[PDB]
């Protein structure tokens, strides 16, 4: 009867997964995009810094 | 003072690699009731010595972690030849190992253990009931020799269907009382290194 | 009849999940990011080469200060590097040479290492005797360890090949919480920036979101075709990226609960070994089996650069907390600092 | 007759 | 003037082919780090030494024969003689080193793992180069122009190398005939014979054994005539100079120079791995 208990466990897992709230993928993608342009200026990899600031010459 | 510390550390690592380079590393593979631990009389590991050459054998107590052993000298693969029910599983496992993406250049030393049990079973016959193609096979007891050669051929056909000469299989028939397995491994590793040298020195 | 009813209920629940995700999917990340300008070619160049390892490198981790880093190699040595001057600060001899992961404590006082020994070993870097010593050996996993990350000086999360993740209390040396639900071996791990959640990737092509305090699985993602090898949170903490043997990368969103974007090209046929994000999060850096490292525009999926220069498989990868430099390890036995 | 050569 | 026509034609042929081959080998070996093994270090050494031999021997050895006069200065005479001797010594010792490395790797594959390393190869290359530079010291000392007048009352010279006495001249030439021809020849024959014996005791194995035979045959045919002629001159200069002056010694020198032409061909251009590297490097 262990297989029955396992199947009940997956049933509960999928019930919990269905009970979660979700937001529109358009809004989520807009949020990640907005984060990216918000913190773009602080990223040295997408825009190299001059050798005066670069610690690795 | 820091750079001196770094240089001392680097000297220590160089001296460590010097000692590490002198051992040949071997991967032990096989299923249950194969008899892996009995092969050599001397992540588990074991060590033994033949003719001033150091061998260090490893067997993990399989797909993902096999990548760690893509640089060993040889893979030692053990198969139980006493019974025929598991022989198809052993052949499939051997094919999976031989055709592995990360093991394409590693030779396999094949051990077919409990040949005494196989001889007893044959002389005292059901192998045809598991392999219909064993019927009318040809080339100690002649029937036992026929069965041994049939099983060895079954492994060697898989071993030769692919490989392109990058690596080859070395089948052996061994028993529990056979103590020559270390010497066989030593000779096989000598052959593997010789074949590597022929390519690496532009001779072949 | 109970088992059949449970199976039918599971199928109905999975169909409802799929329908909820389909209703959620009103637009595509590629359509949203159509108007943004591309980053252009990412011309990164090697700046340091860290020599001293005499075998394949499997793992590296940056320190909280962007100077020090630790790397693990199957020569049996764990080396702490001063990346500014390439000096070797420490060289830790390991009890087992088959290691596969390494972590550097956020405080800087400890490092962790593990592999085919089914043990996570903690090393004290700030002892009073001047040498490095083991603090505790965390035993209890039944498979090999594939990733580990410190939460603090006393809390560390590990993933294992035994399909389970664990949370540890280092002082006691016992598992505080066990995480279960994966069916394939867990290969990667990534703590959230707020350290309240983490995601893991498994060989069953699935990614799960876990709750550290509760110990329960929140979400499950299954877009990949083959085993997932690498995982890493987006800097915002609301998304993550995975790399698979199927030779693709996917970006998922936690609040959207589904795939957002895939990073693939027809020429690439090898699997991804490691992934990481930059400071801004717009660049996604992935290591491949083709000996190269490719830079992906995580918002546009366009390939922006290549970190060529390694002569063997790129096993590891890591970006600094400041975002100044990237370190890549390889089976060539050399680590390289880029940009 | 510029006889002889250089050794090599 | 058919004989001079053939002489300069062949000089140009072997010169161009050896230069191009050595340059290609040097470029491929220096570019593909993957193609950097113990034997490949010695191959690069041999390519550099063959280029040195070609450049410092062949153009300076046809002129004094065509114009019967040494036109260059004493500095050029001394430098060219030193470089020719150095290149010959380095080439011969690199060949012996390659033969010994191969013999060890094929005869004791596991025992030779201890010492067949890149650092050991670097030690060997450095020792060979330094030993050659040290031993070839007397040539820039005793190389000087000997003047003579021609029938047209014109000036002329003979860059030449003469020790103060004929006895020590003979000793020097015997020492060269030993160390640059005889001992290396016996060592290479023994090494490749052992390699062939071990490898034989299949169509590919016969090919590689015949290649090992070709190596020794080419070495002996290329280097026997010139050393024999030098020994003949040391023992009785008059007869040797009368017989071999002009085209015969020029052609013997060309036969000697052909070793630098053939060595890249046998050692690299017949290797599949190398050919692949060349195709990957050049368009």
């Amino acid at each position: 009867t262990a297989s029955i208990a396992q199947a009940r466990k997956l049933v509960e897992q999928l019930k919990m997964e269905a009970n979660i709230d979700r937001i529109k993928v358009s809004k989520a993608a807009a949020d990640l995009m907005a984060y990216c342009e918000a913190h773009a200026k602080e990223d040295p990899l997408l825009t190299p810094v001059p050798a005066s600031e670069n610690p690795f010459r | 003072a820091a750079v001196e510390r770094s240089k001392m550390i680097d000297r220590n690592l160089r001296e460590d690699g010097e000692k590490a380079r002198r051992t040949l590393r071997l991967l032990l593979l096989g299923a249950d009731n194969s008899g892996k631990s009995t092969i050599v009389k001397q992540i588990f590991e074991t060590k033994f010595q033949v003719d001033k050459v150091n061998f260090h054998m490893f067997d993990v107590g399989r797909r993902k972690w096999i990548q760690c052993f893509n640089d060993v000298t040889a893979i030692i693969f053990v198969v139980d030849s006493s019974d025929y029910n598991r022989l198809q599983e052993a052949l499939n496992d051997f094919k999976s190992i031989w055709n592995n993406r990360w093991l394409r250049t590693i030779s396999v030393i094949l051990f077919l253990n409990k040949q005494d049990l196989l001889a007893e079973k044959v002389l005292a016959s059901k192998i045809e009931d598991y392999f219909p193609e064993f019927a009318r096979y040809t080339t100690e007891d002649p029937r036992v020799t026929r069965a041994k050669y049939f099983i060895r051929k079954e492994f060697v056909d898989i071993s030769t269907a692919s490989g392109d000469g990058r690596h080859i299989c070395y089948p052996h028939f061994t028993c529990a009382v056979d103590t020559e397995n270390a010497r066989r491994i030593f000779n096989d590793c000598k052959d593997i290194i010789l074949q590597m040298n022929l390519r690496e020195y532009n001779l072949v | 009849s109970e088992l059949d009813q449970l199976r039918q209920e599971a199928e109905q629940l999975k169909n409802q999940i799929r329908d909820a995700r389909k209703a959620c999917a009103d637009a595509t990340l590629s359509q949203i990011t159509n108007n943004i300008d591309p980053v252009g070619r990412i011309q990164m160049r090697t700046r340091r080469t860290l020599r001293g390892h005499l075998a394949k490198i499997y793992a590296m981790h940056w320190g909280t200060d962007s100077r020090l880093l630790v790397s693990a190699s199957q020569d049996g040595k764990l080396i702490i590097w001063d990346s500014y001057t390439t000096n070797k600060v420490h060289a830790i001899p390991l009890r087992s040479s088959w290691v596969m992961t390494c972590a550097y404590a956020p405080s800087g006082n400890y490092v962790a290492c593990g592999g085919l020994d089914n043990i996570c070993s903690i090393y004290n870097l700030k002892t009073r005797e001047g040498n490095v010593r083991v603090s505790r050996e965390l035993a209890g996993h039944t498979g090999y360890l594939s990733c580990c990350r410190f939460l603090d000086d006393n809390q560390i999360v590990t993933s294992s090949g035994d399909t389970t993740c664990a949370l540890w209390d280092i002082e006691t040396g016992q598992q505080t919480t066990t995480f279960t639900g994966h069916t394939g071996d867990v290969m990667s791990l990534s703590l959230a920036p707020d350290t309240r959640l983490f995601v893991s990737g498994a060989c069953d092509a699935s990614a799960k979101l876990w709750d550290v305090r509760e110990g329960m699985c929140r979400q499950t993602f299954t877009g990949h075709e083959s085993d997932i090898n690498a995982i890493c949170f987006f800097p915002n903490g609301n998304a993550f990226a995975t790399g698979s043997d199927d030779a693709t990368c996917r970006l998922f969103d936690l609040r959207a609960d589904q795939e957002l974007m895939t990073y693939s090209h027809d020429n690439i046929i090898c699997g991804i070994t490691s992934v990481s994000f930059s400071k801004s999060g717009r660049l996604l850096l992935a290591g491949y089996d083709d000996f190269n490292c490719n830079v992906w525009d995580a918002l546009k999926a366009d390939r922006a650069g290549v970190l060529a220069g390694h002569d063997n498989r790129v096993s590891c990868l890591g970006v600094t907390d400041d975002g100044m430099a990237v370190a890549t390890g390889s089976w060539d036995s050399f680590l390289k600092i880029w940009n | 007759d510029y006889m002889g050569w250089m050794d090599f | 003037e058919w004989q001079p026509a053939v002489q300069i034609l062949l000089y140009s042929l072997i010169f161009l082919l050896s230069v191009l081959g050595n340059t290609l080998v040097i470029t491929v070996l220096i570019r593909n780090k993957r193609m950097r093994t113990v034997t490949n270090i010695f191959l690069l050494s041999l390519a550099v030494s063959d280029l040195m031999l070609c450049l410092f021997c062949m153009p300076f050895n046809l002129i004094p024969n065509l114009l019967k006069d040494f036109i260059f200065g004493s500095a050029v005479c001394k430098t060219t003689t030193y470089f020719m001797g150095t290149s010959v010594s380095v080439s011969t010792f690199n060949l012996v080193a390659i033969s010994l490395e191969r013999a060890g790797a094929i005869c004791k594959p596991l025992q030779s793992r201890v010492w067949q390393t890149k650092s050991h190869a670097l030690k060997v290359i450095a020792a060979t180069w330094c030993l050659s530079f040290t031993i070839m010291t007397p040539y820039p000392i005793y190389s000087n122009l000997v003047p003579f007048t021609k029938n047209n009352n014109q000036t002329a010279n003979m860059c030449r190398f003469l020790l103060p006495n004929d006895v020590m001249q003979q000793s020097w030439h015997t020492f060269l005939l030993l160390i640059l021809f005889l001992i290396p020849g016996i060592v290479m024959m023994v090494a490749y014979g052992l390699i062939s014996l071990e490898l034989y005791q299949l169509m590919a194995k016969k090919r590689v054994i015949r290649m090992l035979i070709v190596i020794v045959v080419l070495f002996f045919l290329c280097w026997m005539p010139i050393f024999s002629a030098n020994a003949w001159r040391a023992y009785d200069t008059a007869s040797a100079e009368r017989r071999l002056s002009g085209t015969p010694i020029s052609f013997i020198l060309l036969l000697s120079y052909t070793s630098s032409c053939v060595n890249p061909i046998i050692y690299c251009f017949m290797n599949k791995r190398f050919r692949l590297g060349f195709m990957a490097t050049f368009p």
